């Protein structure tokens, strides 16, 4: 009986093993009660609509409706609430991030009811990350092929990120791998740029990975940024970096796209090759607390669209437990509910490929200890000016880190507690080691 | 440790379901002398993980994460040796969207074991996260209706005679006329793929011709198999 | 300022860049393998790099494997055990690396890997 | 000498902006105890060539011309740690062509600097030196005006509902009522890309049939926006192929969440096949709701005008801020006008316009005002305005495009639709039944 | 065989030959290579080939996949096997093996001096 | 009597290579090699993997095991009845066949 | 346990894994040839194993031929005569390797090969 004219609050409604659930942080406007602010977030991000539409009775809408299932206060906060919406399997595109994102996020941020809302975590069903290849390789899958075990791996963020010639930029990179660094990279925004034009940076970055790995004997990479303006453009970088053999490229996933990354994650899957993804421009959307989208919900998406590496902070100082949190969804096959941690939901991922988490920034030799307690081994730690600033120059600038590295490893393993005896951990090191001695005095 | 080699691994009972799980129900038929529950043990040992000798390799890695495992047997009613054995398959067993791999992995292999008279798989239980995995039909029983805008009643069809030996013309001209009659289709016999006297790109051309002849006539949609 | 020598310094990944590790550095090693549950087994090769002979394509590289000393020590609670068999492997195989790897059944991957010998010019 | 590790460069108050330097001012809040010039500093360093220890490879090249730098800072009239921090970019930090490489450069780093509590991109000059790289629009508000042969008038479409839930013919009859009603366009939620029950290919063909049984029975040229958007390119390629195939005159695509790489290749493929792209901003409001940090949407506006888009969605009826972007979407040449928001003059030396579009729970009452809004160079969609009339989609059409019609006959004849637009509305309801219907369910 | 098996006068039936007329096989290639050319080309004479199918099936990285090949080769085996079920799965991908058998086959190739492979 | 109801001409089409597994072993090599005859591949699963001192050693200990059938068979010896005293006169000079032996005896 | 050599051990395909042939044991290998009614044929070559120089695709690998030493012994009816020839290529090339090879003109094709001769430290 339609009736034209001016149904998703349901506090009884039992979710689904294939329901695709949503932890939102909702900041209802003055005079929006919380139980009212929770059925907008699921109409507005569903089947609600402002007026009555004859077409509903075409067919089955309680099929197709996003419902809120719970609503609970904030602590600490006065009119913040979590709101849980479920939403039906049969919404999303299989394989699809882009229209994942596009289902849950893609409209209800902007409802005038809503003073704020934030995307905490969802929880992505098995029957719906199974139609996702999910990342080319993984941690387990790298580690064999980069025969690298039982550390941490190292990496140094080429600097100034613009204004070498890629020649001059290649032999920075050399210097590093030759001095004990597994990879070198290129900066988010070093793409294709007047002066340095990606193929000439290509090779000679190629040329320096291979002069390294023949010197060391241990194989090397580079992070070869393939990010561009269309996929055509991606895609023949990705081809340059085969044909050279070389193990490992780079994307921007959130600034290039869902769409381009999986095309790409796809491609390296298909040729062999590692790819580590940058998070450039996260901040602009995960970094406010009452609005946005938090950055583990940008984690599982991009292990889902495809990645091998994905950076997950510098967590440096002594938020952690939310750091620990996000890596554990990042790495593992399976995580239980912890709030304590940001994990809203358990996550199965059975079996899907975990990715590596990468640490950095301002990060240098005395954070060594910390960040081998903070990620374990399953981690990669990037020293851009860690190791390019080091006195000597990048070969004994990379000495020091892979040298700190080492001990912190093995006092680890030997039991010790590197939380506590991490300064004398590098401090008995630097009496072997002139390279870390001379890193530990500029940096203290 | 490791060790020379040589049910003990493959018939429990306990085993919970997983809704991951792919299960099969086989009608197995032990040979003399062999328990029901050995028979069990057997179909999902040598349908899974099973080998007769100890192998050392087998230490890198978790074995009860890839072992279909008999997890529940019947007795047939009426039958003095016959049984239903359940066994239960992880999902990380299978190549997703691969038929060719399902059939492979759990009817590969265990019909022809020796202390098994005769076995039938009966059905199988594929979970969601795996048919996921597959595109399934191009189309789908109410996409076609409403393609072909047919709807209540049951399709019609004729199977053209004889199947071989008419000409590539004289088959479309009976599809014509039996399409004109008011049949939904007509419709290439099993055999008929390409043989000499009907070739198959000539058989199309003319069943072509009949299709759209018999379709500007009646107004309604026709087509042939 | 110091140069960073250009030969002699060949690495083998983990633990390469710290000093010859004593009996005791070794045991120590051994015995963190075992605490964790994970299975310890010797590899040894008298070419101790990777190279590229026979494809160069994304991730394939030769060198990677070396060649297996025996088994691995399943069920080994004794990492005086484990340096028994470098000592035979070294006295079989004076000219040869050898290297202690472990192997984990539950993450189901091969998880260590650390020079423990180079013969007296490597 | 190269020495050692861990506003004084950063900051530039004198700087004369470059004609070829990207502009752009950040809305920027301060951490307690942060000067506002430190502020706008860190804004420049971190946003270019800052690095927390010295580095001897900066001996190797000139960093003074690789760096940003905030030239300006100003307070937000308001705040008593608010301030606006223009920073100017060199051209050649940017990849030509590449909206992505733009965004990644500019916003890819300093939004997660500590020493910022919040920060807010407002505004970008694009230069013409650096917008000349670009395609643009695959052919813009005339191009398209002139190819489906319509003029003075904005253009109605009507978005499909429910979203999810319909078989593709189901869908695709919706679309040839509402069509055939008097509406050019009918539209694919953004949602609505390939899902089980209604796969795209299917969606197409029978949308496909409703957009050309339509047209033959009004006479006017018709179109549906079919949306490509898809997980990977080679799907959202392949997509658009078969529109292309069906003869069809416009795709849609939902461009932020879809990416700035896929998008760029899409428009690329549209103007090499004559087809119109339709872009869908979903995700906007992620990043441009909150006035104190992300982007504002005109800088997502300007960005797809540079990667490629022939409408582009506006909003529904702030006015100021609304024209204001819309002016930044349409015109070649706009000055600056910060009661509009526009902080920069901004020359598009004749890349075409995109043409915005207004949606949400609008009906015909609204239609006065719309039309008083954005004028004749949009296209307003009416999803529950159409569907929801009590006499179905042709009806529903109907009534909207009289009123529409109705408002721009009596505008053109001088009269104040701001003013008159109730009565308009209500002496169109004297001689349209169909008019009539709708405004006595929506009044 | 197509139709035959399910006619209901029948209880059952089994085919148990097939004479194939030359001049129907003349239109099949038959053998890529057969076993003349085989033993040709990998240069082997004399004796049953030899194979070790790589167990367990299911379970074990591609690396310690290929690991477990190298070694059986390297001993005098002329081939290792994929099991009929490992094709492409969760924790071992298709390519990933087939780039850990490649280095396997070439290892144990070059230290034993004759023709290995890999099915 | 061998499930040849037809005469088979295949007119030169090439041959396909036979090939004998599942749980086979050392002790199985004479028979293997008598029945087959060389145009055969045999597959020596937990026969390999099986072997106490690793794969290197069973499959040493399996081609030995081959080859020394195929001498024996070359000068005219009948596998049929000489096939254990063939394998135990290998497993003196080869201690990794003497190990498999052993074992699945 | 005993580990597998990995160097010094190369080989040459069938009976290679059985101890150095003996005369008699050569004698009888090649009686088995002629009751075969199959032509005995030596080949030589100072490389001994197959290698990949001019080419990697599927089924190509050089090192494969030897070279012929005279030609097949067509009639022959007496295996002293087949030794008589090993040694006289000995005589001629003690620093190559050298196999006995066979033919059959009714298989048509070679479908014997054996060393017969290994050089001093080979
Ligand atoms: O070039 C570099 O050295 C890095 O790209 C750096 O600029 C970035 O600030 C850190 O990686 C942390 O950034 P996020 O926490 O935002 O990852
Ligand atoms: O499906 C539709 O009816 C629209 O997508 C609708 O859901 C949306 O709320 C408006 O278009 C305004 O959205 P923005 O102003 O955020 O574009
Ligand atoms: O993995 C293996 O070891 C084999 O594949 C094995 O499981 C199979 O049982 C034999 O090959 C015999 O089987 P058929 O005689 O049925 O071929
Ligand atoms: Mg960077
Ligand atoms: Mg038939
Ligand atoms: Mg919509
Ligand atoms: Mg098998």
């Amino acid at each position: 009986g339609f009736k034209a004219g001016v149904t998703y609050y349901t506090p009884e409604y039992e979710t689904k093993d294939t329901d695709i659930l949503a932890a939102f942080r909702v900041t209802p406007q003055p005079g929006v009660p919380p139980e009212e602010a929770g059925a907008a977030v699921a109409a507005e991000s569903s089947t609600g609509t402002w007026t009555t539409v004859w077409t509903d009775g075409l067919t089955s809408l309680d099929r197709y409706k996003g419902r809120c299932y719970h609503i609970e206060p904030v602590v600490g906060e006065d009119n913040q609430y979590i709101a849980y919406v479920a939403y039906p399997l049969d919404l999303f595109e299989e394989g699809s991030v882009t229209n994942m994102f596009t289902s849950i996020v893609g409209n209800v941020f902007g409802f005038k009811a809503l003073r704020a809302l934030r995307l905490e975590d969802l929880r992505i069903p098995p029957t719906y990350s199974k139609t996702f290849q999910g990342p080319p390789h993984g941690i387990q899958v790298e580690r064999d092929k980069l025969n690298k075990y039982g550390r941490p791996l190292l990496g140094c963020t080429i600097k100034p990120k613009l204004g070498l010639s890629a020649k001059n930029y290649g032999r920075a990179c050399y210097e590093c791998l030759r001095g004990g660094l597994d990879f070198t990279k290129d900066d988010e925004n070093v793409n294709s740029q007047p002066f340095m034009r990606w193929r000439d940076r290509f090779v000679f970055c190629a040329e320096a990975i291979y002069k390294s790995q023949a010197e060391t004997g241990e194989i090397k990479g580079h992070y070869l940024n393939a990010t561009a303006g269309t996929c055509e453009e991606m895609i023949k970088r990705a081809v340059f970096a085969r044909e050279l053999g070389v193990p490992i490229v780079m994307h921007d996933y959130l600034t290039g796209g869902f769409t381009a990354n999986t095309s790409l994650a796809h491609y390296c899957r298909d040729n062999g090759l590692l790819l580590h993804i940058h998070r450039a421009m996260h901040a602009v959307i995960d970094r406010q607390k009452n609005h946005g989208m938090h950055f583990r919900v940008l984690a599982k998406a991009l292990r889902m669209s495809g990645g091998d590496h994905i950076h997950a902070g510098t967590v440096v100082g002594k938020e952690r437990e939310m750091t620990l949190g996000f890596v554990d969804l990042l790495r593992d096959d399976f995580i239980e509910k912890d709030r304590a941690r940001g994990i809203f939901f358990t996550q199965d991922w059975v079996s899907m490929p975990g990715v590596i988490p990468v640490a950095s920034g301002g990060i240098h030799v005395w954070h060594m200890p910390a960040l081998t307690e903070i990620f374990g081994d399953d981690s990669v730690l990037q020293f851009g000016g860690g190791t390019l600033g080091h006195p000597w120059g990048n070969a004994p600038g990379a000495a020091a880190n892979r040298v700190a590295l080492e001990a912190c490893v093995q006092a680890r393993n030997e039991g010790r507690d590197l939380a506590r005896e991490g300064n004398e951990i590098i401090r008995s090191a630097c009496k072997w080691s002139p390279e870390l001695a001379a890193a530990c005095e500029i940096w203290k | 440790g490791f060790k020379a080699g040589v049910k003990l691994t493959y018939y429990t009972p306990e085993y919970e379901t997983k809704d991951t799980d792919i299960l099969a129900a086989f009608r197995v038929t032990p040979q003399p002398g062999v328990p029901p529950e050995e028979a069990g043990a057997a179909v999902a040992a040598e349908s899974s993980t099973g080998t007769w000798t100890t192998v050392w390799t087998d230490g890198l890695t978790s074995l009860d994460r890839y072992k279909g495992r008999c997890y529940h047997i019947e007795p047939v009613v009426g039958e003095d040796n016959q049984y239903i054995a359940y066994v239960a398959y992880p999902l990380d067993l299978f190549e997703e969207g691969s038929v060719t791999n399902m059939f492979t992995s759990i009817v590969g292999n265990v019909f022809g074991f020796k202390a098994l008279r005769a076995l039938r798989l009966e059905d199988l239980r594929i979970p969601p996260t795996y048919s996921k995995t597959f595109q399934g039909p191009p189309h789908g029983i109410q996409v076609e209706r409403d393609k072909l805008n047919k709807y209540g009643r049951p399709l019609l069809g004729c199977t053209i005679k004889p199947k071989l030996g008419l000409s590539a013309k004289n088959y479309g001209r009976a599809c014509y006329e039996c399409l004109r009659g008011g049949l939904d289709f007509t419709k290439d016999d099993e055999n008929v793929n390409s043989q000499p006297f009907m070739r198959w790109r000539d058989r199309f051309v003319f069943c072509a011709e009949a299709i759209y002849k018999s379709q500007a006539e009646t107004g309604e949609i026709k087509g042939h198999y | 300022m110091q140069v960073w020598p250009i030969e002699g310094i060949k690495k083998f990944e983990t633990l390469s860049y710290l000093p010859p590790l004593t009996v005791e550095d070794l045991l120590k090693q051994i015995e963190y393998l075992l605490r964790s549950k994970w299975v310890p087994c010797l590899e040894f090769s008298k070419v101790g790099f990777v190279y590229r002979e026979n494809h160069r394509s994304p991730g394939y590289y030769d060198g990677r494997y070396w060649t297996m000393w025996k088994l691995p020590m399943f069920g080994c609670t004794d990492a005086t055990q484990v340096l028994k068999e470098l000592e035979e492997a070294k006295k079989a195989y004076p000219d040869a690396f050898v290297r202690i790897i472990g192997f984990d059944n539950v993450r189901q991957v091969q998880l260590i890997s650390f020079i423990a010998y180079k013969p007296p010019g490597c």
